[PDB]
């Protein structure tokens, strides 16, 4: 178990792993289209992520 | 002899004990320490193997 168990591996994976760890902090552009998505899109992950 | 001391080497590496087993300390402590790198040699190999 000390040879090959796994690789420590990041605690986010994906859009929705950013929704839910509240620890691992957000980021964007202020005058950018990436900001501009996420303000104008609703589908239950990227509002949460703009909220 | 260089025979008898290839065959104390080669038989603590395969974990089959010979028939030499050292006396006189100074050769107890090659004997002592071949014996702990061909424990951790065979025991790091066995559990990679898998
Ligand atoms: C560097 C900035 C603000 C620009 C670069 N092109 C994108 C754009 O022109 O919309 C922006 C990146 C982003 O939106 O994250």
């Amino acid at each position: 178990a000390f040879l090959t168990v796994e690789r420590m591996e990041s605690p986010i994976d994906s859009a929705d792993d950013l929704a839910k760890q509240t620890k691992i902090e957000y980021g964007a552009v202020e005058d950018g289209a990436t900001m501009t998505f996420f303000k104008k899109s609703k589908i239950s992950t990227y509002d949460k992520m703009w909220a | 002899t260089l025979l008898n001391s290839f065959w104390f080497g080669v038989g603590a590496l395969m974990q089959q004990g010979s028939e030499l087993m050292p006396k006189a300390l100074s050769t107890r402590i090659v004997g002592g320490i071949w014996w702990f790198f061909t424990l951790i040699i065979i025991s790091s190999y066995t559990a990679n193997l898998a």
